[PDB]
RNA sequence: GAGUAGUGUUGGGUCGCGAAAGGCCUUGUGGUACUGCCUGAUAGGGUGCUUGCGAGUGCCCCGGGAGGUCUCGUAGACCACCAUG
RNA sequence: CCCCAUGAACGAGGAAUUCCCAGUAAGUGCGGGUCAUAAGCUUGCGUUGAUUAAGUCCCUGCCCUUUGUACACACCGCCCG
RNA sequence: GCGCAAGACGGACCAGAGCGAAAGCAUUUGCCAAGAAUGUUUUCAUUAAUCAAGAACGAAAGUCGGAGGUUCGAAGACGAUCAGAUACCGUCGUAGUUCCGACCAUAAACGAUGCCGACCGGCGAUGCGGCGGCGUUAUUCCCAUGACCCGCCGGGCAGCUUCCGGGAAACCAAAGUCUUUGGGUUCCGGGGGGAGUAUGGUUGCAAAGCUGAAACUUAAAGGAAUUGACGGAAGGGCACCACC
């Protein structure tokens, strides 16, 4: 039985996709299904702001941030919970989640 | 320092096993900056907290 | 013992640290990096092959690094974070963070910080084989 | 066993005199054992400097390397070598929606010096733009790539390392990119994104002497 | 005077920006808003500070005047054990 | 059961774990059961009477919901050489 | 840290986007030929559709030679884990992975959906060409032209939607126009096994490829969906015989 209409995969109207290794496995995956994700954070995470923000010779530096593009192999994902499964309706939609408030 | 801080209100309960109230902190000196904070203990709205190390921060249990 | 300069004015080396997920180096240098001041490594504070990460490792390090450089007349950092790069992790391990916050701590002053982790324009193919590493 | 570091000496690296502040810093050389000479083991050395610490009214993001070559008996002189934008601001503007175009050219200075310049583009979303994407099409990207070339090229090949360096500070080639490109699309964040070099000059020491005063 | 002089550019154009000297020939507008910085106009394009955030509010120049811990809200929470029945 | 003697272990208890939120834990005696003679047990009864929490799924335990299934004598299932 | 060298690979930008008959195809720049679509009051005048036989190209692995060998790496060697592990995990490492020159013709080569053609609902999008339309911008006025903007047309890649109709149902605007059964045409299936094996023929250098039975054996094998039960799957939830 066919599960997803698009495969899992979001390769349309092209034979092959060039494969890419995993972040987490280094498994082989190709680009288009690859669950990606991308992350912006700062170097220095929470409480160390504060604590370096006054060992600064610098005033008013901001720091700088880390831009990190990963990708998960499907089942790496599953395991990280970066994506879980859901219902057989509400599979459909596509819709990104509400990290926005 | 030694700083004072009122709560001005209490938000969800962090722990493993339930122990902290997380809280929140309006400073006494009449300033209006606001801070998150973890308690332990009986906490109501209204009181006032203690803090040896006012410049830190909340992180979630 | 080291440059002669008056209290205001601040003497700078510039600090790698680098984090994988094996180790952490806290490693300090001149400006142009071809002298090494100090280096001290995670695996060296603690006796464990599983503590050798870990950010207790790194703050001990830290610790002792930026003591012995307040020695030698070396008050501010610049610093240089470092991640595994190339075909292998991005992210810098979980040492470095922690590392970072201890020698602030220490008194000593903070530069710029930086990003280098090696990132390969493309690489050669990476050490897992194709099904993965599985476990 | 026996202290490496009492036979240190403390060196001055000073910038030369296009930017302004000029003391860099301090560099750290073993004292002369007659087998090795100090002066020359501390003559290689590159120097990664935020433009925000030269000259105080500038981005933190533009990076410069600087070499030493004389030494003035603890002065050390340096020289243009390098440029290059933090990794941080390069990946700030690379975003997922907008085209992104490069370019590169080699050129001789007037006095002979050969840079390699690197030059980096985006197509910008127009202020009103209901559309979801800025991708600009393949003649297009040439024609703004051969612009990019064309234009830095001029800028160079007309002056001498002075005069460039000089004009990279603010950086002036890429407002002038930008503006000149207007026409084929509308470029967006536009940077000469690294400086190299490949060949300097038979090494002389007038030359510098001038550059630095 | 003259949108001339000078100055300015991606493709051109009947161009864009825009002086002064000096005279002549007798007044030679009012009402009403705003205004962070950068670029290139009070337009167009970037980019901000005020309280972490979201609202408000203010941020051209001068003089003088007094009144001061601006107001309202507020989650902003992120650091491999194990066969068979 | 009672009188004299005998007067030993025991110095607040290791890894683990049990029961408990207000006349409650706990101390303390008392009744009923068993009983000819018997309560270190049980079942009740009053008396003296608190520390702490009004919260959380970490652990343990079961419940729903989604999901996969070649199982339905239902994983102690089925099944491959 | 500075240089040098070698071979690989073209990140991010990169998308339910493009292009190609399919395999497949991303650094710049020049040269070489193709190609769809669009546009057209050009030309030819049925020259077309599908195709036994026969051909061209055809991932990866494999095979001959040559060159080259960074990385990864079957084989193998150790080190672990395990009752055992000749396996997952780790340190190495041959063939191979790379380029040139010949072979091989198979992949879940998948949209598991032949090709040409007609008709049958909407809705926004997107890529390419065309056509029209205020208004912005490339500074201030004129035309070009480009960027956004509002539509329209023809091909595309798709999507959402719907008692069009189908369908065993999952689902499909085609898998529709089917007992109200006929637009043209090609390949091809006939219970499960035995078996894509035996044999012969044929191709290859070989590994194999194409073509391809029978004796026998067997009541089911299978497809969708439904309640269960279970999961070493994900979420919630409670309980002082769970904790704080
Ligand atoms: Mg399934
Ligand atoms: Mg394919
Ligand atoms: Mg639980
Ligand atoms: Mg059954
Ligand atoms: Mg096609
Ligand atoms: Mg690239
Ligand atoms: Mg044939
Ligand atoms: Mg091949
Ligand atoms: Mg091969
Ligand atoms: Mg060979
Ligand atoms: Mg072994
Ligand atoms: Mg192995
Ligand atoms: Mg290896
Ligand atoms: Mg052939
Ligand atoms: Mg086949
Ligand atoms: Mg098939
Ligand atoms: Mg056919
Ligand atoms: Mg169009
Ligand atoms: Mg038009
Ligand atoms: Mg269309
Ligand atoms: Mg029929
Ligand atoms: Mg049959
Ligand atoms: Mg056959
Ligand atoms: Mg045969
Ligand atoms: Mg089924
Ligand atoms: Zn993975």
């Amino acid at each position: 039985t066919k599960k997803r209409r698009n495969n899992g995969r979001a390769k349309k109207g092209r034979g092959h996709v060039q494969p890419i290794r995993c972040t987490n496995c280094a498994r082989c995956v190709p680009k288009d299904k690859a669950i990606k994700k991308f992350v912006i954070r700062n170097i220095v995470e929470a409480a160390a702001v504060r604590d370096i923000s006054e060992a600064s010779v610098f005033d008013a530096y901001v720091l700088p941030k880390l831009y990190v593009k990963l990708h998960y192999c499907v089942s790496c994902v599953i395991h990280s919970k970066v994506v879980r499964n859901r219902s057989r309706e509400a599979r459909k939609d596509r819709t990104p989640p509400p990290r926005f408030r | 320092p030694i700083k004072l801080a009122r709560v001005t209100k209490v938000l969800g309960r962090t722990g493993s096993q339930g122990q902290c109230t997380q809280v929140r902190v309006e400073f006494m000196d009449d300033t209006s900056r606001s801070i998150i904070r973890n308690v332990k203990g009986p906490v109501r709205e209204g009181d006032v907290l203690t803090l040896l190390e006012s410049e830190r921060e909340a992180r979630r249990l | 013992l080291g440059p002669q300069v008056a209290e205001g004015e601040n003497v700078f080396g510039v600090c790698h640290i680098f984090a994988s997920f094996n180790d952490t180096f806290v490693h300090v240098t001149d400006l142009s990096g071809k002298e090494t001041i100090c280096r001290v490594t995670g695996g060296m504070k603690v006796k464990a092959d599983r503590d050798e990460s870990s950010p207790y490792a790194a703050m001990l390090a830290a610790q002792d690094v930026a003591q012995r450089c307040k020695e030698l007349g070396i008050t501010a950092l610049h610093i240089k974070l470092r991640a595994t790069g190339g075909n292998r992790t991005k992210t810098p391990g979980p040492g470095a963070q922690s590392a970072l916050r201890a020698l602030a701590r220490s008194g000593m002053k903070i530069g710029r910080i930086e990003d280098v982790t090696p990132i390969p324009s493309d690489s050669t193919r990476r050490k897992g084989g194709r099904r993965g590493r599985r476990l | 066993v026996v202290d490496p570091f009492s036979k240190k000496d403390w060196y001055d690296v000073k910038a030369p005199a296009m930017f302004n502040i000029r003391n860099i810093g301090k560099t750290l050389v073993t004292r002369t054992q007659g087998t090795k000479i100090a002066s020359d083991g501390l003559k290689g050395r590159v120097f990664e400097v935020s433009l925000a610490d030269l000259q105080n009214d500038e981005v933190a993001f533009r990076k410069f390397k600087l070499i030493t070559e004389d030494v003035q008996g603890k002065n050390c002189l340096t020289n243009f070598h390098g440029m290059d934008l933090t990794r941080d601001k390069m990946c700030s503007m690379v975003k997922k929606w907008q085209t992104m175009i490069e370019a590169h050219v080699d050129v001789k200075t007037t006095d002979g010096y050969l840079l390699r310049l690197f030059c980096v583009g985006f197509t910008k979303k127009r202020n009103n733009q209901i559309r979801k994407t800025s991708y600009a099409q393949h003649q297009q990207v040439r024609q703004i790539r051969k612009k990019m070339m064309e234009i830095m090229t001029r800028e160079v090949q007309t002056n001498d390392l002075k005069e460039v360096v000089n004009k990279l500070i603010p950086d002036s080639i890429g407002k002038d990119i930008e503006k000149a490109c207007q026409s084929i699309y509308p470029l967006h964040d536009v940077f000469v994104r690294k400086v190299k070099m490949l060949k300097k000059p038979k090494f002389e020491l007038g030359k510098l002497m001038e550059l630095h005063g």
